[PDB]
RNA sequence: AGGUUAAAACUCAAAUGAAUUGACGGGGGCCCGCACAAGCGGUGGAGCAUGUGGUUUAAUUCGAUGCAACGCGAAGAACCUUACCUGGUCUUGACAUCCACGGAAGUUUUCAGAGAUGAGAAUGUGCCUUCGGGAACCGUGAGACAGGUGCUGCAUGGCUGUCGUCAGCUCGUGUUGUGAAAUGUUGGGUUAAGUCCCGCAACGAGCGCAACCCUUAUCCUUUGUUGCCAGCGGUCCGGCCGGGAACUCAAAGGAGACUGCCAGUGAUAAACUGGAGGAAGGUGGGGAUGACGUCAAGUCAUCAUGGCCCUUACGACCAGGGCUACACACGUGCUACAAUGGCGCAUACAAAGAGAAGCGACCUCGCGAGAGCAAGCGGACCUCAUAAAGUGCGUCGUAGUCCGGAUUGGAGUCUGCAACUCGACUCCAUGAAGUCGGAAUCGCUAGUAAUCGUGGAUCAGAAUGCCACGGUGAAUACGUUCCCGGGCCUU
């Protein structure tokens, strides 16, 4: 906004691992305000994800956050002349902001029986480097190394 | 509203006043389950006898200052208008403009 | 519809034409307003001239018509199509 | 734009309402009926009285009615024998028992409805109306109101265009909820058509 | 190339200079707003509801009709409503006052019409009354008159939209200028604010801002039934009973929030940033509240009103029809396209409100909509009245399907004189388009969006609209370069 006038809303940590990283990506997978379905699904997927991997939820969560994650994005910006796709440090709350909202839409997107198997397949290509979220990921890099010559707009 | 559409309610609510009770029964007996199947047939036949305008439904509520046949409001009587007006100046009691 | 408990509705005054015309030789079409009249099994044969709005149109009543209303009938619109 | 009334605004605050008495909605809208037939009756009747409120009760089974007047010989008559009529036939229009009560409004000038019937009554005499309106500004502002503002609208000395013009002394704060505000409005009905005319008059916050 | 000298006819009532107030600029500077940006969910695609344009019709009544008309007047068109059409009828008249005459008013039936209505046929003939009269209410007779939703919102009052809840708009006296005008109101800061401080040819004042109002968040006192159950005593385990006044709560009166305190910054100012305490911190959240004015904006069909117009008709009554039409176009919505789901069983947790020609329990009957009988309640007591989403278990396994529920056939229920045109709801069967929607476009910054149910006005019956109530409950805002609207100074 204009005024800059905005704090920060607390989060309350996720029940079964009090983490608000998950909580975070409870409500980004939440629609119509139904948080327990959201975090039926989420549960489940976690839990596929620790039975195929050898890691702990939080740690394979952390390894495909790690592979999702963005560091520099295009934004555009216009001054005399024409707009450029200036490319812009992303700050670490944002990319985890992203890649959350990638790692849903993709799960969204793919064709498996239920939800959770769906979130449950990305996480683990996520893990591997694989799979959409991913693509994206190499997309947005792609795009800001392409806009490099333009990183003092 | 017009003095002759005001006459046509005032006549309809003297009809309606005038044969309450003569189309109260003949609704019962055509109603009454155990009644017999010819004399529900000549209360049928009797009650379309009665004027029209001597049944409740065809009367439309209007505005007691105005006539107005639209916007009536059954607490006061008036419609919407002339509602406003009295509340304005004060004439209901109690009625203020409301705020929660 | 109609509740069957109260029986198929009928008009007084229609019910006393019918019942003139079917004993007597009248031929002659049986003109009223009354469109909804049920068509009840006792006046097959004679022609009933049910108003639509602006004039009677006559309706020859057949064992098939029992059941329906006059109006049924004696259509009130008149359409023949957009640009036709 | 459109002002909020300032009577109704402050009806639960700094001012009184016209109607007192309780009733279900079984007999609401026929109490208000008849407080309406009253007033009218009583209106028209009084005309030249200079009847500035008029205040109906219903404590139990009856009607009690509180003019406020600033002629109340005139509305009183010899030995009480006008308002006897008066009590007769309110009675008779409210089917009720009728009690009848004069109210003495000291200093019409201070007083919105009289102000207005004045400026009214004026302008239908075919007075010039820049002259009624300050007249009555100059009055009310000499008798000591803190306040006062008058506005006319309509066809002003008979003009084809219809205008409003208005006229403030002192301070008329009509957003201040607790602020005195009498106000009150009157029509004209001259040869050119209806003339409206609008009196705020601010007597002090309280 | 052209220069230089240099007319006239005809034509207009101006052409022009400087300066003033605005408005405007693809001029400058500084600010604000779901205005962008960051996000979430929609519309435009489908079916249906609803309004409008058009077309059609005897009539499809009239009005609104860039933003600021298009689920708008209408908070509810089968008859009525109704203002429109066809047909049948009346003329001081459906609705008032005045005069003359006959008569109590009223009730009960017959015929004709289709009704309006006409012709009758019986029953009463009361009530003050000096029993001269009346004085209600009817009918007839004239004529002053009644009547008009007929026209002009560009003659008007009243009421409303709108820029915009934007921070603005002005006046008195003084002073400057021949004058229009200017100053104040500009400037340095600051604020949500023409908010406040400082400066200053201005000194003051008014309408606006803020506050006073309602509601919500905390606490205290009083009162304690129909509301409550902590300590007790019983108990059919049901606050059920004796009780208790603690608690939730109901509603009256108070307290509390004021940059009040601390630190830093700042012009020894206004103020800003952060901290403490507190339920709440900087306008705590929401509402009400709409300045001078603008659009000859809307409404003569709520009402009122100047003028004009009709008067055996543009007035009045009735029945039937129409306002519900349908090659098409647009706006606003509802339901979906599914598995974060459908279906079956079981099982929790709300708030707000209405009710007497009303809400209607229990029991019985019916697959069901409902029906019969019949308590209680003018209500913290009774009824409406099971909240739903949610959770547990099972199944469906990606299919135009156990998705979707449009359309149609048959059979019913209820309201209502009367469901054909044209009501709502139920049962059986039927099972359309639709698999996420082109250009384009809308709403929203937090208990919001999204999603889930509940109630109310209108109302005999007739909500997917409108108004209101709770449950669950997000994402994102780096920033002001750009789009839209606006504020201040300057050019
Ligand atoms: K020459
Ligand atoms: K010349
Ligand atoms: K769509
Ligand atoms: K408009
Ligand atoms: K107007
Ligand atoms: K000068
Ligand atoms: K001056
Ligand atoms: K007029
Ligand atoms: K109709
Ligand atoms: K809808
Ligand atoms: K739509
Ligand atoms: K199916
Ligand atoms: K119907
Ligand atoms: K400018
Ligand atoms: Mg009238
Ligand atoms: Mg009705
Ligand atoms: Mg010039
Ligand atoms: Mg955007
Ligand atoms: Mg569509
Ligand atoms: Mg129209
Ligand atoms: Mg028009
Ligand atoms: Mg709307
Ligand atoms: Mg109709
Ligand atoms: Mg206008
Ligand atoms: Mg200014
Ligand atoms: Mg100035
Ligand atoms: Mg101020
Ligand atoms: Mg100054
Ligand atoms: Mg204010
Ligand atoms: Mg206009
Ligand atoms: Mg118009
Ligand atoms: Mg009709
Ligand atoms: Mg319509
Ligand atoms: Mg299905
Ligand atoms: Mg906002
Ligand atoms: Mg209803
Ligand atoms: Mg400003």
């Amino acid at each position: 906004p204009r005024r800059r006038v905005i704090g920060q809303r607390k989060i309350l940590p996720d029940p079964k691992f009090g983490s608000e990283l998950l909580a975070k990506f409870v409500n980004i997978l939440m629609v119509d305000g139904k948080k327990s379905t959201a975090e039926s699904i989420v549960y489940s997927a976690l839990e596929t994800l620790a039975q195929r991997s050898g890691k702990s939820e939080l740690e394979a969560f952390e390894v495909a956050l790690e592979n999702v994650r963005p560091t520099v994005e295009v934004k555009s910006r216009r001054v005399g002349g024409s707009t450029y796709q200036v490319p812009v440090e992303v700050r670490p709350v944002r990319r985890n902001a992203l890649a959350m909202r990638w790692i849903v839409e993709a799960a969204r997107k793919r064709g498996d029986k239920s939800m959770a198997l769906r979130l449950a397949n990305e996480l683990s290509d996520a893990a591997e480097n694989k799979g959409t979220a991913v693509k994206k990921r190499e997309d947005v890099h792609r795009m800001a190394e392409a806009n490099k010559a333009f990183a003092h707009y | 509203a017009k003095q002759s559409m005001k006459a046509r309610e005032v006549k309809r609510v003297a009809l309606a006043d005038k044969y309450f009770a003569k189309r109260a029964e003949l609704k019962a007996i055509i109603s009454d389950v155990n009644a017999s199947d010819e004399d529900r047939w000549n209360a049928v036949l009797k009650l379309q006898t009665l004027p029209r305008d001597s049944s409740p439904s065809r009367q439309r509520n209007r505005c007691r200052q105005t006539g107005r046949p639209h916007g009536f409001l059954r607490k006061f009587g008036l419609s919407r208008i002339k509602v406003r007006e009295a509340a304005m100046r004060g004439e209901i009691p109690g009625l203020k403009k409301a705020s929660w | 519809p109609r509740s069957l408990k109260k029986g198929p509705f009928i008009d007084l005054h229609l019910l006393k034409k019918v019942e003139k015309a079917v004993e007597s030789g009248d031929k002659k079409p049986l003109r009223t307003w009354s469109r909804r009249s049920t068509i009840f099994p006792n006046m097959i044969g004679l022609t009933i001239a049910v108003h639509n709005g602006r004039q009677h149109v006559p309706v020859f009543v057949t064992d098939e018509m029992v059941g329906h209303k006059l109006g049924e009938f004696a259509p009130t619109r008149t359409y023949r199509g957009h640009a036709a | 734009g459109q002002k909020v009334h300032p009577n109704g605004i402050r009806l639960g605050i700094v001012k009184p309402w016209n109607s007192t008495w309780f009733a279900n909605t079984k007999e609401f809208a026929d109490n208000l009926d008849s407080d309406f037939k009253v007033r009218q009756y009583l209106t028209k009747e009084l005309a030249k009285a200079s009847v500035s409120r008029i205040v109906i009760e219903r404590p139990a089974k009856s009607i009690r009615v509180t003019i406020h007047t600033a002629r109340p010989g005139i509305v009183i008559g010899k030995k009480g024998e006008d308002v006897e009529k008066l009590r007769k036939v309110v009675a008779d229009i409210a089917g009720v028992p009728a009690q009848i009560n004069i109210a003495e409004v000291r200093k019409p000038e201070l007083d919105a409805k009289l102000v207005a019937d004045s400026i009214t009554s004026q302008l239908e005499r075919r007075v010039m109306f820049r002259r009624a309106m300050k007249r009555a500004v100059q009055n009310a502002m000499r008798l000591g109101a803190k306040g006062i503002k008058v506005e006319v609208s309509g066809r002003l000395g008979g003009a084809e265009i219809a205008r409003t013009e208005w006229y403030r002394e002192g301070r008329v704060p009509l957003h201040t909820l607790r602020a005195d505000i009498d106000y009150n409005t009157s029509e004209a009905h001259t040869t050119y058509g209806v003339i409206g005319v609008k009196v705020w008059i601010f007597k002090g916050e309280i």
